[PDB]
Parts: C-alpha cells; structure tokens; sequence
C-alpha cells in the first residue's frame, strides 16, 4: 500500500534490473511467470496483482537501442513483465549526452511519461522513485537527465532516488565520460532527491579480494548491487524492529540541498567456503562496513568526513548490540565527523534475513547490513573529473558531435561553472566553525 | 533495425566483399543458396541487418556491386556464394576505367552513378531504419577510388544524417602495384577528407607481411588476405550483429574515435593470429590478445605506432570473458607505454564486448587505433605526388578528361593542411 | 416484445451486417440454419420465430450489385435469412449520388418499403431502425437518402438510428467522396434522429497499435464495429442493472435538433496475450475510453467540447465504482462541457458480459464500456470535406456525371450552402453564454 | 448479369483478342472444346459475364470477331482455342481496306457494318442486363481504326446509355511501323472524342522496353506482348468477374477516372513482372507492387509521367491482401509525389481489390493512371500530321473515297482543342 515505482533507463540500468528483479522473485517466493506455489502486504509494494495468482513488477524499462530489452523479452523473466512496459528505442545515443537528451530521448519522452502516469495512477500510497541508469552512456546521462526534469515538473514533491554508476578513475570503458558526467551531473543537480554512487572498480576490488572470485562477470556485480537495493527497501516490504522510508533516507542523509551524494557500502560479502571460520558478530560486521576497502567507491573516506551515516540491518538483530557498535565507532579518531552534527547516524533494524540467490556467489548469512554514507572525500573525487574536463575542453575534442546535436558551447562553460561551484561548496562545509 | 547497406567498388572492393558476404553467411548460418540452415535463433535475430528476407524464406545480401567492367563480376556471379546475390544489384560498364581517376569521377562513373543511385535509393526504402553505409574499395585503381568517391560525394548528399564506413586498400610504402597511383591516392583523400565519417587504412604489405611471419605462410594467395579484412569487417559490425555485455555500433565508434572531423583515418589489427601448428602451444587470455594487438609488426598499416602517439584506441572483442580482465589489461598497457598516447585525452580505450566468438575460436579482439604515425604515409604520398607532378609526366591522361592542373594544386594543398594538423596534435601541450 | 429491425444498405452494410449476425447467432446461442441446441424473451427482439426451433433475423439486405449478396447466400450463414430479404439490385450506382438515389434506387425504392411494412406490421413493439450503410458508395448515400425519407414520410416518430462510414481524412478509396456525402448529409440531416460516426482510419490505428495486428483484413473491423452496436442494443437485448433504449439515446444525446451526430468509442480492446498484465479495473476502462488515441474518429477531441456522453457497462459492475469514475473524469481539465449543460452523462449498465467471436482477435473480457459521445470537435471535419468540395466544384470537375443522372447544379450550390450552416451552427454553440 | 459483349476489329484486334480469349479462359477453366473442366464454382458463378452457355453444357465467347481480309481470321481458326468461338461471329470482307482508313471508314466498311451491327443487335438481345462494350483494335491499320470509328458511332447511336471500352495501340514516338498512320491516327482520336467512354492508349514500343529491360527477354514475339495486354485487360475485369472485398465494374472506372467528356485517355501498367530467375530474390509485398507501378520504366504508354500531373488514378489488385497495408502505402506515395498530383483534387487514388490472383501468383496489381503527359504523344502526331498535310502527300489516296480536305481540317483543330484542354489543366490553380 505504500508503492514504489522502478525505472531502469540504459544498457546499465537494464542489466542491473535484471539482477534485481531476479532477487526480488526469490526473495517472495515468485515464480518467473508471476506464481507462487514472518510475511504479511509485502509483496504489494513492488508487485501489482491481477485477478489471477499472476504479479507482474512496477517497473519500467526504457532503451534506445532494442538489443538489450530484446534480451529481456527472450530472457527466462519474460512472462513476468507486462509488455507495454518495455519501451524500446530504435537508434541508441551512443554515448553522447546531446543525442540522450535533444534529438532521440524527446520523441518517446512523452510515452515514456504516459506509462509512468498510468502506473502512478494504478497505485494508491506511492513513496516514490527508483531510477537505474549508468553515467556516462548517451541514453543513461540523457534520457535520465529529461527524465528528472520531467518528473520533478508532473511529480512535484515525491520521493526520487537514482543509482548512478560513478565513472571509475582509471577504468574509463568509453572515452567521453567525463563530458556526459558533467552535463548530467550539473542537470540533475536540481532535481534528484539523492543519489547513491557506486562504481565498478571498487566492486572488481571487492569481489577479488573478498569473494576470492578472481575473473568476475557483469552479473556478478549486478548481483551485489542487487543486494545492496533489496536491503534498502526490505524496511518498506518488510516488518522490522525499527522501520524506515525513503522519505526518512532523504531528510537524514541531506544536510544542504545540493550536497546530496550519499555513497553505497554493503557486509558481509564473504565466499561460501569462507562462510565459517567466523561468526559474524553486529560490531564485527559495523567495522567491516566501516573499513575503507569495503566501501564501494574508490575514495579513501580517511581523506574527508562522514557528515551522515544511515546503517540499515536485517536479520537476527538485537538493538543493543547496535547501539554498543555505534558507540564504539564513535570513540574512534580517524572517524571525525563534522563538528556542527553530533548525530551522525540513523539506524533501521529489519527481521528478514538476507536471502541468497541460488547459483550466487555469496552464501547464507543471518545478518546483513547496509551503509549507505555521505561523507566529504567524495568531494576529490569531483576534483578528477574536473581535471578531465578541463583537458578535453582545452583542446575543443570531440565537441562537434554535442554542438551539431542541439547543444551550445556556453552550456559547457556553464555546467563547468557549476561543477566548481558545488566542489567550493563541499569544501566550505570541509571547514571548522569558530565560536 | 538499424539495417546497414553494402557497397563495393573496383576490383578490389569486389573481390574482399565477396570473400566478406562468405564470412558474414558461415558466421550466420547461411546456405550458398541463400536459405537459412543454422541452429541458433540469435542468428536470425539480427539477420536483418544486414540481409533481406526475400519471399519464400530465402536471405539476399543487402549489397550494391558496382564496376566499369565485365571480368571480375561474372568471375564472382559464377563462383559459389555467388547465386545468392540479386542479380539486379550487378550494376557495371563496359569502358573501363583504365586505371585513370579522371574517368573514374567525371567521364565514366558519371554515366552509371545514376542508376548506382537509384538502385541505393531503392534499398534504402526498403530498409526500416538505416543505420549507415560501408564501402569496399581501394585508392589506386580508378573504378574504386574515382566511382566511390563520386557515390560518397552523392550520397552524403542525400543523407547527411547517416553513417559512413571505408575500406580503402592503401599503397604500400615501399612496392608500387601501379605507377600512377599516387594521383588517384591523393585525389581520392581529397574526397575522403571532405566527405567520409571515417577511413580504414590498409596496406597489402602489411598483410603480407603478417601471413608469412605470423601466419608462417610463404604462399598467401590474394583470398587470405581479403579473408583477413573481411573478419576483421565482421568483427566490427558483430557488436550489433549478436547481443553483448556491453555493446557498441558504428555510431559509437565514430563518436570515440574521431576527437576532430577531418581527423578520422583508422588503422585497424587482429587477434589472435596463430600457425597451424603453434597455435596449441599458447594460451588464449585476454593479456596475450591484448599485448599481441599493440605492436608494430600486427598493424595491417605499414607505419610504427612508436613514431607517434595513440590519439584514439578502439577495442571490440568476441566470446565469453570477465570484464575485470579486460579492464585490467588496458590499464597496464596503457600505464606501461605513457609515452605513446596523448596527455590531454585520459583513459583513451574504448571497450566493446561480444557474446559470440568468431567460430572455431573461444575468444577473439579486433583494435581500431587513431594514431598521429599514419601522417608519415600520407607525407610520403604527398612527396611522391609533387615528384610526379612537378615533371607534370601523365598529366595528359588526366587533362583529356575535363581536370585541370589547379585541381592537384587544391588536392595537393589539402593534403599537406591535414598533415600539418596531424603534426600539430601530435606535438600538442 | 421490443423489436427493432435492421437495414444494411451498400457493400458495407452488408459486410458489417454479415459481422453483427455472426455475433448476435454467438451471442444467443443460435446455430447458423436458426436453431438452438441469465437470458430471458431476449433473442425475440432482433430474432423473429416460426412454428418450429428456427428463427430469422429482422434484417433486410439490399443492395444493387448482386456479388456480395450472392455471396451471403452462399456463405455459411446460408439457411439463416428469409430469402426475400435479399433484396438485389441489377447495376450498382457506381459511387454515383444521382444514380443512387434518382435512377435505380428509384425502381426498387418500392419494394424495399414493401418489405419493410411487411417486417413491421409482423413486430408489436417496433423500437425503431437501424441502418447500416457508408457514405462515400453511390447505393449507400443515395438509397439511404431515399430510404430516410421514405421512412420519415411513413412512419413519422420511430427511432431511426444510422451508422455511417465517415470518410477518412486522407484515406480515400473513391475519388468523389466529397460529392456523395455532402449530398447524403444535406439531405439526411432533416429525417435522421440519431447517427453514429466511426470511420475506418482509426479502426486501423486502433487494431495496429492496441490489438498489434499490423496487416488486418475488413473482417476485422466489421468485428470490432459488430461488437460496438451489440454493446448498443445489449440493454434492449438482456437484463441489466440499469437499462436504457435507444429513445434515450436520442433524447440525451442531441441537444439539437440538426446537432446530432455522435461518434462512437469502445474499450477494452487488448491482445490476447496481452489480456493478463492488466486486470481491467473500471476506473482504468473508462479512462481508455476518453483517451483521444481509443477513439474511433480522427479528430482530436481536446479540440471541442464534449456537449454530450453516453457509457453503456457490461459484464461485472458495480455502479459506486462507474459514480467514482465519472467524477474523477469531471475533475479533470482537458475535458471541458458547455458551460450551459452541467450534466454531461448517461450511463447503462448490463449484467451480461461482452462475447469474444472464437476465431477472432479480441480476448474474453469480464468488463466492457462502449461511449457515444457527442463532441464540438466533429465540427473541424466537415470542414475539411467543405474545403475539397470547394475544390472540386471550382473547377466543376465530375460534375457532368452527376447532372445527366437526374440533378441540378442549384442543388450542389444548395447543399454546400447547407453545410456551411451547419459549421456555423457548429460554431454558434461553441461559444460561452453571458450573464 | 451484367453481360459484356466483345468486338476484335483490325489484325492487331484480332490477335490481342485471341490471346486474350485464351487468358480468360485459363482463368476459368474452359477446355478449349469450350466445355468447363474446372474446379472452383466461383468460375461459373460468373461465367455468364463474359460467356454464354449454349445447349449440351457448352460455353462460347460473347465476341464478334470483324476484318476485311479472311488471313488472319483463319489463322486464328485453325488455331487451338479457335474451335470454340460461334462460327456465325467471324465476319470478314474480301477487298481489304489496304490500309487506309477512308476505305475503313466510308467505302469497304459501310457494306458490312450492316452484318455487324445486326449480330451486335443479337448479342444484345440474347443477354439479360448489358453492361457494355470493349472494342479491341489499332489506329494505324486502315480496318481496325476505320471501322472500329464507324461501329463506335453506330453503337452510341443505338446505346448512349452502356459503357465503352477501347483498348487501342497508339503509334510509337520513335518507330512508325506504317507510313500514313499520322493521317488515320487523327481521324480516330477524332472519333474516339466524340463517342467514346474511356480510351486505353496502348504503345508497342513501351511493351518492348518492358520485355526487355524488366522481364530479360531479348526474343519478345508479338504473342509475349499480346500476351500482357490481354492479362491487363483481365485484371480490369476481374472486379466484376470475381468477389471481391472492395469490388468495383467498369461503370465505377468511368465516373472515377474521367472528370470530364472529353478527357477519358489513360495509360494502363501491371505489376508484378519479374524474371524468370529474379523472381525468387525479391519479396511480393504491396509495398513493391505499388512502388514499381509508379515510374517512367513500368507505363505502358511512352511518356514519361513526371513531364506532366497525374490528374486521376485508378488501381485493381487481386488475390488475398491487408487494406490497412494497401490504404498506407497509397497514402505514402501520393505525399511522396506531391509534385506530381494535380492540386485540387485531394485523394486521387481509387481502389479494387479482388479475391482471386491471376493465376500462378499470390497477388497481382493494375494501374490506369489519367494524366497530363500524355498530351505530348497527341502534339508529337498532331506536329507529324501537319507537314504531311502541309505538302498534301497521299492526300489523294483518302480523297479518292468521298473525304475532302476540310475533314482533316476539322480533325486536326479538334485534336489542337484537346491539347489546349489538357494543357489548361495540367497548369490550372
Ligand atoms: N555495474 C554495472 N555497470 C554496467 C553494466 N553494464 C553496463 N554498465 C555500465 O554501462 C556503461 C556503458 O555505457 P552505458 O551507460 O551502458 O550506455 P547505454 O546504457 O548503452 O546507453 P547509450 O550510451 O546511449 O548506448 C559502462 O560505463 C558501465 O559502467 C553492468 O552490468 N553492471
Ligand atoms: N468499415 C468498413 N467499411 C467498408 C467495408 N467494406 C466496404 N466499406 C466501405 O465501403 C466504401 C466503398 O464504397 P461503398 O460504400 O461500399 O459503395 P457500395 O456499397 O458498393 O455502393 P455503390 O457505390 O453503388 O457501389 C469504402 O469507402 C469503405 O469505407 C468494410 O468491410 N468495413
Ligand atoms: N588487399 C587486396 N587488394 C587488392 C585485391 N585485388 C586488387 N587489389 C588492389 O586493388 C588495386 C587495383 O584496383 P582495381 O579495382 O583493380 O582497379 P580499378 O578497376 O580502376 O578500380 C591494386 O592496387 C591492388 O593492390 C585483393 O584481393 N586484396
Ligand atoms: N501490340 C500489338 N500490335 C499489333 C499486333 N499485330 C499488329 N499490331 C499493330 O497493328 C497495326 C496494323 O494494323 P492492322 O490491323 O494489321 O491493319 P488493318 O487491317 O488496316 O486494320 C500495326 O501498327 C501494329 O503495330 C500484335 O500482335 N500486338
Ligand atoms: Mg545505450
Ligand atoms: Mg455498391
């Protein structure tokens, strides 16, 4: 009764659906086709249900190139999704923003809207959005970009969360990221309720080092962001101790309005063969969400300050334990939040556990809990891609494609100006206050 | 969708497209006959784009042949993989070119471009949402380069919206196949320049000189040759031909790849080439594809990378694989030779993966490098036209066709322009 | 006890004809020879019974082409009619006006009427008429023309009900279109009580778009409009909750005396293997219903204003929920009355649910909601046909056809002048009132 | 019903009227005894159109076969399929109108028309309710054109209430396979203008280019031609001669085709026509039908329509189709060629559509487009007509009959009245 639409825009978006709607079925008990052979309803807040045993998810799946979405319509989730809602392009924006945002993305802008309309009105209590989109992909910046500011025009005041894919420092797979990243960072800078960075360095990192997986596929960390999402919503879709809404995610972890960049951490994420030889103690697994190489995003957080923490737990929790492990995290010196917030945390306690998706790589564990954290080292990070920028900008390269496409070069010069301008604001909340 | 026409002019073009359609067909699954016989639907999935689903269940190639002569059209419509073709789209003269440009763009090739047009307009309205054009041709015989143009030149013309692909046979540095070729070359290159969205050099050299030392072949007949281009055009085109983990098409290719519009001139590699018999003896990783497409002697143009600098690198590769593994190995090879790659342009490797391997193969890599080492080519041509210019020897032939002298000039003048913007940003700070 | 006989005049009367009798056989169970291996009696009011378990339709079939008629004599609904229903003519007036309602249709006019007084005099509580013909076909417009007012001058007050094949705006199978409906309008538009405007342009945008059948045969929509008159009569033909004839029609829907041409709407109108995925809530059907893309004319009705609407409900409903619908339908904006007609609704509702044809397109729906709606945007049409007939009368081209079959060029003045008052009409009662 | 009688004047009637029996009766299933050995009713549930059924279960063509010469009218009794033709329908004279129309006209053909008219009386009487008349025939020969003018005018006077058909082969642009044909031309488009409903300008050469170039057929006999024509002519009919889901007749072709008397000269086209062997390669969809019957390569009328405006258009398919599929593709072509359509006639595309194909095929296509281009091939002849009228050369042979000077006189300012006509309305605004 309280509902939440998902909208999985790009060849990213897509995928990582994909995995998540996989571990969604799993979670209740759903078959691909929508049957089903502590719970309450659950299910109500990402399924709709026809008059039949048959459920189909309140998602919408949007491309420009029907390659992908053609894969999902033979993929073995085909009877779950009802048809409309897998709007295809025709000619993909080849990751240029121009193309995402001006010539293709406007003329099935208006369909797309049409079918979130129609899923908004067909639902009663909606909490808000969930979008999935990469970053610097042409169809993922674009269309995400228009898609923002068409909402925040229809959908004034409603929950909007984005999963954006931080472009990696080093592992760059197309060329022009940093031009997308900045035009769709500096448009979506109004309208995004909050974010959540991940990048997939980070999460190569951890399944190495961790998971003891050496060669990983695309789907493995679709799987592990997967998780990261169903332990956000399991406080809407399940009965916990200590509940949460996104609406609570948004006012704890966004001190100023467009300081709104909370970064993703999950634990444990230990192998199968690995599962014993440790208990999984609530403090012990804290620390392991607290240590800089399970973050999920290649920023040293050493290097900047936790302004907020929200810490959701599932399992067989117990608050004290909590409380005790949060202590304890506090007492702690390379952990300096910023001296104007005492209260650096917020907390969720769910009882369903974790489940882990058979043919994984992860294995059963009683208790889980995700961090998700906005500090100030992500500010540095901002720094790089400015850097990029500047050079790519320095030379003119590759600017003809975004000119001839529907754009202006004082539209460069302006969303680089406001690039700066959030990175001066990150650092003059980094400062101390006097008196 | 995303339907992609085929044209192939001269001799040459003929000859590699015809070897190109073999591939394209064993790698789908497709009778000489023209009826499918494949087993995996992913096949015809994608079929459309590059064949037409005639009546009765039968496939066409969604090609346009065009020459000035008889020989090699019939020498191809009688071999196998030959009856499959329409036979309408067997459009050729009867003059010849002669090996002479001039004819090949004002006398000849004026003539039948018409119909070649008409013919193209018609496979356009067929297609549902055209997605570019690729031509199959050379620079020195004057069918291919003098007719191409002159089609580049209309067509863009008539779509200056679509893509636009070449696959023009470069001289060789050192043999010359021909004696007037270097002013078909350089006019040729006018063209291109004014009007292509991008080039694909290639050297018969180069391929030669893989065939005998990689290869360990002393006995490369022209259809190794043209079996290597053509797999490499079907690896290009495979990222759309067949689903991926991350897919690319040629508009992506074209975004990454050309930093500047006059800019775009490709040189392209393969891999893995192995021997019959050392082929056992090596182990197919990702590393060893990856090392083995960075060097001088696996670049099908004759010119040192080390000469100058990777302004942009392209990488599509084929069959399973972890990504972690890729991404890794281009962050070495490009930690490992800083000195090779442009400082204003960070992480310079595009990534495109495919699900399907080549066949016979567990995992192929094709390499598409922008480099500033290819001016030293057209810096040699350009020497070579003035030589041949400044005696004005043969310049008769060409006169005798309506062309003037300031044509070359302005050919000429182009030519060294782009040179000296290609020195310019290879010494940029 | 309520009859009402049927008409089909043309080669498309007699195709959707052919379509609605195999509905209405599907619909009371009648084999096609007229046996019979909820319902009331029912079938009495479009079946007349003999002796023994056969019934006929009240349907006459005329035309002056013998090829389609023939072919309804040999076609599997062979032993169904009275063999003198089938009227036939000799030469058919061949997209001629003049011919079809001066020269031919003159010398069977009689025994047409004959037959029908012979029908009527048989029927006690004749409701009235149904007439089903195009308008572009010679024999449609003229005979109906002729029809109309034989039936006018004979029978004085009794429903006369038409359903017309207003011509598409740019799909034209004739070429003198405009001639032969502007004569048929400014002739029927003093004897006709009611018309129903569908045209076969939108059928095609509706079968391709909603029932994803890219390549459709006539036979389709002749279904789709069959299902739309059965929907009409359904009340008269079964018990509903809320029953409704077709006097009512008449009195709700025309405010005017010469304002009365209605177009017609229909929902749902799903695929099969779409029919899941959806579970076809009443709210949600009628707004397909109002939705411009549903409707089975072209025109935009957010270009004028619905001056009337009539929903007629089969199957399983519930009249809260059609009372909430309505209302949520009047709050919105883009839906604008006259301002002098507050009451902008009549409502039917049925118990039987609609039947799905076996062999046919549609899926078995629970629900069904058919709209007449009498909108101001209609005027914009006639328009169009003004202009066209403007153009091909300032050239006087055709015209020699028309005059030595029977007709005068006053007469073409007379009726252009005819539609323009109409338009002004249309117009006068767009405008708001003072005071 | 609906009864249609059948003339056949000149060798060339004749001829095309022999194949065309033939073509008729492959369509229903008639040996050539003239008995039925088919296999579908429909065959002869309009049988009775186009054949009556004489005692014993037999079928004979409603045609009156007419010459004045006994060559070629034996000929074709001999011939198969003559044996079933009514012997008492073969009128023929004995001196010969040697060409010329005046002997056609006045002297030879003014003592059988007689006869003639007399078994037309028969035919007319013997059927229920007549539709009309096609005549079949040149206007070169001397027969064919004199006496079909003079039976026009007869019949018109006994019937200005049915429908009339012709179907003539108008002289080539560039060969002139007669030497007084611009003289006999003039005086019938002088007749046909005044008494005729509808006119099929028919040329040879056209049929050759079309033989040639589309069907690849380098050896194309009189019989191939024939041959089309005669399967033109029953894909006309077929509308009436079959159900249809949109059926149209020759009355509706009239009232759509002629917005005025005088202007009722259409060029008829035909698709599909395919090789023999190119067949197969290309896809039979209503898309390729109606794109290939709108061009210069595909009229049976040598004139290229973009020289003029399509004033109407009329189009007959057969066999099983989608009229949404029809409906988008004429919607298309006539925005695609806006250029090409007279203004103010808005939708000026006309539709049939039958349920049977030809034969052999799955769905076939007939084009009868009324345009302005045609008015150069009358100015061409009428030019023609001038310089051997202004030298007066073979004046005599025509004047020898009773014809005067003024009679070519009158014909030709009515033929620069037509033109003016046709001219004022390609230009009209
Ligand atoms: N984490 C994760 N990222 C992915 C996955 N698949 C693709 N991506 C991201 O997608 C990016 C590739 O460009 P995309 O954003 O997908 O571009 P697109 O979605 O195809 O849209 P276009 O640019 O218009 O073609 C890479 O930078 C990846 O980070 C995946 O399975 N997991
Ligand atoms: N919706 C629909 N319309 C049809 C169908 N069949 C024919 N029509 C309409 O019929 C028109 C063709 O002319 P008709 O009105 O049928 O002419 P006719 O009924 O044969 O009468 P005549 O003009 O005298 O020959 C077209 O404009 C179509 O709109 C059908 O199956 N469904
Ligand atoms: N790589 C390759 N090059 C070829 C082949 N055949 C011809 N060529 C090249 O094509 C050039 C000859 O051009 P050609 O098309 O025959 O002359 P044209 O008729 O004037 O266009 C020569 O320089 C050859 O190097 C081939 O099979 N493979
Ligand atoms: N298309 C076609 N035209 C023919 C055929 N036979 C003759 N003709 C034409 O008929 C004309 C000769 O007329 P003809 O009837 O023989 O002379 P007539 O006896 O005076 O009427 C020539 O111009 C030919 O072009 C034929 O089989 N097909
Ligand atoms: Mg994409
Ligand atoms: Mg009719």
């Amino acid at each position: 009764m309280r509902e939440c639409i998902s909208i999985h825009v790009g060849q990213a978006g897509v995928q990582i659906g994909n995995a998540c709607w996989e571990l969604y079925c799993l979670e209740h008990g759903i078959q691909p086709d929508g049957q089903m052979p502590h719970h309450h309803d659950s299910f109500n807040t990402f399924f709709s249900e026809t008059g039949a045993g048959k459920h189909v998810p309140r998602a919408v799946f949007v491309d420009l190139e029907p390659t992908v979405i053609d894969e999902v319509r033979t993929g073995t989730y085909r009877q779950l999704f009802h048809p409309e809602q897998l709007i295809t392009g025709k000619e993909d924006a080849a990751n240029n923003y121009a193309r995402g945002h001006y010539t293709i993305g406007k003329e099935i802008i208006d369909l797309v809207l049409d079918r979130i309309r129609k899923l908004a009105d067909q639902c009663t209590g909606l909490q808000g959005f969930l979008v999935f989109h990469s970053f610097g992909g042409g169809t993922g910046s674009g269309f995400t970009s228009l898609l923002m500011e068409r909402l925040s025009v229809d959908y004034g005041k409603k929950s909007k969360l984005e999963f954006s894919i931080y472009p990696a420092p080093q592992v760059s797979t197309a060329v022009v990221e940093p031009y997308n990243s900045i035009l769709t960072t500096h448009t979506t800078l109004e309208h995004s309720d909050c974010a959540f960075m991940v990048d997939n360095e980070a999460i190569y990192d951890i399944c190495r080092r961790n998971l003891d997986i050496e060669r990983p596929t695309y789907t493995n960390l679709n799987r592990l962001i997967s998780q990261i999402v169903s332990s956000i919503t399991a406080s809407l879709r399940f009965d916990g101790a200590l509940n949460v809404d996104l609406t609570e995610f948004q006012t704890n972890l966004v001190p100023y309005p467009r300081i709104h960049f909370p970064l993703a951490t999950y634990a444990p994420v230990i192998s199968a063969e690995k599962a014993y030889h440790e208990q999984l103690s609530v403090a012990e697994i804290t620390n392991a969400c607290f240590e800089p190489a399970n973050q999920m995003v290649k920023c040293d957080p050493r290097h900047g300050k936790y302004m907020a923490c929200c810490l959701l737990y599932r399992g067989d929790v117990v608050p004290k334990d909590v409380n005790a492990a949060i202590a304890t995290i506090k007492t702690k010196r390379s952990i300096q939040f910023v001296d104007w917030c005492p209260t650096g945390f917020k907390v969720g306690i769910n009882y369903q556990p974790p489940t882990v998706v058979p043919g994984g790589d992860l294995a059963k564990v009683q208790r889980a809990v995700c961090m998700l954290s906005n500090t100030t080292a992500i500010a540095e990070a901002w720094a790089r891609l400015d850097h990029k920028f500047d050079l790519m900008y320095a030379k003119r390269a590759f600017v003809h494609w975004y000119v001839g496409e529907g754009m202006e070069e004082g539209e460069f010069s302006e969303a680089r100006e406001d690039m700066a301008a959030l990175e001066k604001d990150y650092e003059e909340v980094g400062v101390d206050s006097v008196e | 969708m995303r339907e992609i026409v085929h044209i192939q002019a001269g001799q040459c073009g003929n000859q590699i497209g015809a070897k190109f359609w073999e591939v394209i067909s064993d790698e789908h699954g497709i009778d000489p006959s023209g009826n499918y016989v494949g087993d995996s639907d992913l096949q015809l999935e994608r079929i459309s784009v590059y064949y037409n689903e005639a009546s009765s269940h039968k496939y066409v190639p969604r090609a346009i042949l065009v020459d000035l002569e008889p020989g090699t059209m019939d020498s191809v419509r009688s071999g196998a993989f030959g009856h499959l073709f329409r036979p309408d789209n067997f459009i050729f003269g009867q003059s010849g070119a002669g090996n002479n440009w001039a004819k090949g763009h004002y006398t000849e090739g004026a003539e039948l471009v018409d119909s070649v047009l008409d013919v193209v307009r018609k496979e356009c309205e067929n297609c549902d949402c055209l997605q570019g054009f690729q031509l199959t041709h050379s620079l020195g015989g004057g069918t291919g380069s003098g007719m191409g143009t002159l089609l580049i030149s209309k067509v863009r013309e008539e779509y200056p919206d679509r893509i636009m692909n070449t696959f023009s046979v470069v001289p060789s540095p050192k043999v010359s196949d021909t004696v007037v070729e270097p002013y078909n070359a350089t006019l040729s290159i006018h063209q291109l320049v004014e009007n292509t969205d991008e080039t694909y050099c290639i050297d018969n050299e180069a391929l030669y000189d893989i065939c005998f030392r990689t290869l360990k072949l002393a006995t490369p007949t022209y259809g190794d040759l043209n079996h290597l281009v053509s797999a490499t055009m079907s690896g290009v085109t495979t990222s759309l031909r067949f689903p991926g983990q991350l897919n690319a098409d040629l508009r992506k290719l074209a975004v990454n790849m050309v930093p500047f519009p006059r800019l775009h001139f490709f040189m392209p590699g393969f891999a893995p080439l192995t021997a019959r018999g050392s082929q056992q003896y090596r182990a197919l990783t990702v590393p060893e594809l990856t090392q083995q497409m960075f060097d001088a002697k696996n670049m099908m143009a004759a010119c040192d990378p080390r000469h100058g600098r990777y302004l942009t690198v392209a990488t599509v590769f084929r069959g399973r694989m972890s990504m972690k593994e890729v991404d890794e190995q281009m962050l070495a090879i490009q930690s490992k030779n800083s000195s090779y790659f442009v400082e204003w342009i960070p992480n310079n490797v595009k990534v495109a993966v495919c699900d399907i391997p080549p066949r016979g193969l567990k995992m192929s890599s094709t390499f598409i490098g922008n480099s500033t080492a290819i001016q030293e080519l057209f810096k040699r041509i350009s020497e070579q036209f003035t030589a041949m210019f400044r005696r004005k020897a043969f310049l008769h032939w060409y006169t005798g066709e309506g062309m003037d002298e300031m044509e070359f000039t302005e050919a000429e003048s182009n030519m060294n322009d782009l040179v000296s913007e290609y020195q310019q940003y290879q010494d940029a700070t």
